[PDB]
């Protein structure tokens, strides 16, 4: 059981929730930041 | 005629490097133990012309080297583009464009594969004998897989697993409908389809595919999907819903 | 426990702990 | 731990792009029949586009246009036409109207850039030589070419408004594929350092961390490792085609071991 929740924790890091992508390099180095404050707030409250 | 496609037309779908792992994966692949199509190209010749749908796998059993080539297009005549490959003794002859194509085509051995060519865009140079083929056309790109393996079998599919690998890519952006072979006239192959559907691969540690489940077979591959495992206990176990 | 080995563990608690098994950054 | 140094690694190209086939071409298809350039295995500059003179929209979608110097993509489709002056706001996605769903449909979900320019003193006669399609018996699909009568003839002509005068604008897609990069543009690379925290740029994989010499057995196509957790484990040299190992810095919990404050002022920590 612990395993598991471990596991599951882990790979809920690379959804998307809704933004262009899941990685933050990614969009940091794509986006302007008025832009990409609004998609990683999405990715925060996901992680969350 | 018709015969069993058992476990043949696995190929890797990225390329990343893993090993010792159950990865589960979408694509276009060929369905578990479908009838595939068994053709006499020339027997009497009925050599026509297929539709490629979603894409093709080619698979053959020669030894004279009677297949040198295909034929890829919607119109396949001097109207539209269409994609010409010619296996030579000493290269491959990628070349795509608009070409008039003759009733009857193959390679004079002159050019009796077709009566004009006008108009280009691209071009590209670069017993046991079973030889096995994917070819797709997505986003434009016309991606080819192959493996050669050492099958003593002509007039069927041989029973075990081997996975492709990438031969060749190609942005193209042509339009395909329909294929047809190449022959050489001074033939026997197989034709199947490629279908979206969800596998469970297995991954050797040296990153070598060496075992598949097709989710969508049957109950027991469903459940073997669900539990990520190649081996199920004993017990009752919920796969899905119905409705 | 056994005097013999290094682990001052008995026969039955060497068979038991044989049969348990088994992302920083 | 904190990194030291930085590592950049780019592949093998020297040559550059031709964009000037087709912002410095005088011939331009007509906007219902457009012309579709590939563009790869080039450096690309895209500096000389943010600075163009006389440059009216310049517009970047899911990009941002100074930050587009720094990036690698699998290839560029360039694609040029004759617009008029109203009918520029037509090529944005979630645009309807004559042109966006009888022309050319461009998707919501589009990823690059839109640029247009005013070309009145080139084009204009009247030429209608430049037709826009006008009846379709339903709406354009995202990236179609399809070719009363269907197709109606421009009014370009000299001393008409503006709104109407021909306008050549040029539509970049930007695609991100599993291949490897072919457009790079320009940027320095260095050698490689071994048993350090480091940052990574081997294009278009970048991240920080600790190398060293891989003994992974890749395969000829074959480019990156992945662990059981789907994340990032071995990389390929874009100028040696060598294998190396990925290890993350270290890091942990810092505690702190004191006895009462009445007793002493002295700790120790872990
Ligand atoms: C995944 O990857 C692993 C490696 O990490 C592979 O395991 C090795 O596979 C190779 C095959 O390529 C094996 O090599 C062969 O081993 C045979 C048996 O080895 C025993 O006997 C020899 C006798 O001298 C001993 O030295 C050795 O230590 C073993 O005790 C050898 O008989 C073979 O030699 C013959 O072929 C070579 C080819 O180069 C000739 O040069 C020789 O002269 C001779 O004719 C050969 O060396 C290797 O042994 C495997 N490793 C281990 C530890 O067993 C997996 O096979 C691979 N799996 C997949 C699916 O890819
Ligand atoms: C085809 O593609 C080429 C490049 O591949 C383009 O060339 C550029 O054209 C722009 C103009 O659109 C140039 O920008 C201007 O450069 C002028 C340079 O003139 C000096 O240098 C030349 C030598 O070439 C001398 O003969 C000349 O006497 C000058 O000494 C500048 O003078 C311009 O500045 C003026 O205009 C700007 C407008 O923004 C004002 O702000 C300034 O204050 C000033 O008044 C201007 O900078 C650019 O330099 C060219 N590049 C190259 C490498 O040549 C073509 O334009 C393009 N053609 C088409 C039709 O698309
Ligand atoms: C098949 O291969 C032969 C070579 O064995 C080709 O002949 C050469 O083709 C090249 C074209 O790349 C020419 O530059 C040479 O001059 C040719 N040599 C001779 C002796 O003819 C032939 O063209 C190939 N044909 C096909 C259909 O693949
Ligand atoms: C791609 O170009 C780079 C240059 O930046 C090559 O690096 C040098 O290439 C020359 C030949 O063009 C060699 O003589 C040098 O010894 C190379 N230097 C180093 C440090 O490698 C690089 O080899 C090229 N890559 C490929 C695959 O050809
Ligand atoms: C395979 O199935 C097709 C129908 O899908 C059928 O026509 C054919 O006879 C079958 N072949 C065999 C060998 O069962
Ligand atoms: C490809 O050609 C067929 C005709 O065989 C046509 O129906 C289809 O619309 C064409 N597709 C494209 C993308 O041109
Ligand atoms: C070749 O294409 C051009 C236009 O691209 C056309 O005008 C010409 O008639 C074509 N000629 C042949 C022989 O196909
Ligand atoms: C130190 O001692 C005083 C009484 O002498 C007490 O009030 C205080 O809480 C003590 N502080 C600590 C940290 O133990």
């Amino acid at each position: 059981q612990n395993a598991q929740a471990l596991n599951t924790l882990v790979k809920q890091l690379s959804s998307n929730f809704g933004a262009i992508s899941s990685v933050l390099n990614d969009i940091l180095s794509r986006l302007d930041p008025p832009e990409a404050e609004v998609q990683i707030d999405r990715l925060i409250n996901g992680r969350l | 005629a018709y015969t069993n496609s058992f476990t043949r037309g696995v190929y890797y779908p990225d390329k990343v490097f893993r090993s010792s792992v159950l990865h589960s994966t979408q694509d276009l692949f060929l369905p578990f133990f479908s009838n595939v199509t068994w053709f006499h190209a020339i027997h009497r010749f009925d050599n026509p012309v297929l539709p490629f749908n979603d894409g093709v796998y080619f698979a053959s059993t020669e030894k004279s080297n009677i297949i040198r080539g295909w034929i890829f297009g919607t119109t396949l005549d001097s109207k539209t583009q269409s994609l010409l490959i010619v296996n030579n003794a000493t290269n491959v002859v990628i070349k795509v464009c608009e070409f008039q194509f003759c009733n009857d085509p193959f390679l004079g051995v002159e050019f009796r594969v077709y009566s004009s060519a006008n108009n280009c865009t691209f071009e590209y140079v670069s017993f046991k004998n079973l030889r096995e083929f994917v070819f797709k056309n997505i986003d434009g790109y016309f991606k080819i897989y192959s493996k050669h393996t050492p099958i003593n079998l002509v007039r069927d599919l041989p029973q075990g697993f081997s996975a492709l690998e990438p031969l060749v890519d190609l942005p193209i952006g042509i339009n395909i409908t329909r294929f047809q072979t190449l022959l050489a006239l001074h033939a026997a192959y197989y034709v199947g389809y490629l279908q979206p559907r969800t596998f469970l691969l297995k991954y050797n540690e040296n990153g070598t595919i060496t075992d598949a489940v097709d989710c969508a077979l049957d109950p027991l591959s469903e459940t073997k999907c669900t539990l990520k495992s190649f081996t199920v206990e004993k017990g009752i176990y919920q796969t899905s819903n119905f409705r | 426990p056994d005097p013999s080995k290094p682990s001052k563990r008995s026969a039955i608690e060497d068979l038991l702990f044989n049969k348990v098994t088994l992302q920083k950054f | 731990v904190q990194p030291t140094e930085s590592i950049v690694r780019f592949p093998n190209i020297t040559n550059l792009c031709p964009f000037g086939e087709v912002f410095n071409a005088t011939r331009f298809a007509s906007v219902y029949a457009w012309n579709r350039k590939r563009i790869s295995n080039c450096v690309a500059d895209y500096s000389v586009l943010y600075n163009s003179a006389s440059f009216s929209t310049f517009k970047c979608y899911g990009v941002s246009p100074t930050k587009l110097n720094d990036l690698c993509f699998t290839n560029v489709y360039a694609d040029s036409f004759v617009i008029r002056g109203d009918e520029v706001r037509q090529i944005a996605p979630g645009q309807t109207g004559k042109i966006a769903d009888y022309n050319y449909k461009l998707p919501d979900d589009f990823t690059g850039c839109v640029i247009a320019w005013n070309s009145n003193n080139l084009d204009s006669k009247g030429n209608y030589n430049y037709l826009y399609r006008l009846f379709r018996k339903s709406n354009l699909k995202p990236f179609e070419r399809d070719i009363y009568f269907p197709l109606q003839s421009y009014g370009f002509q000299p001393t008409n408004g503006v709104g109407y005068q021909p306008y050549r604008v040029v539509v970049l897609s930007f695609e991100l594929l599993h291949a490897p990069a072919t457009v790079c543009g320009p940027k320095k690379s260095t050698n490689l350092v071994k048993n350090k925290c480091v940052n990574f740029n081997f294009n278009g994989l970048t991240g920080t961390g600790v190398l060293t010499e891989s003994n992974k057995k890749f395969l000829p196509f074959q480019q990156f490792g992945r662990d059981i957790a789907d994340t990032t484990d071995a990389v390929r040299d874009p100028q040696t085609l060598e294998i190396l190992d990925i290890t993350p810095c270290s890091f942990g919990g810092v505690s702190v071991i004191t006895p009462g404050t009445n007793t002493s002022n002295q700790v120790a920590v872990l």
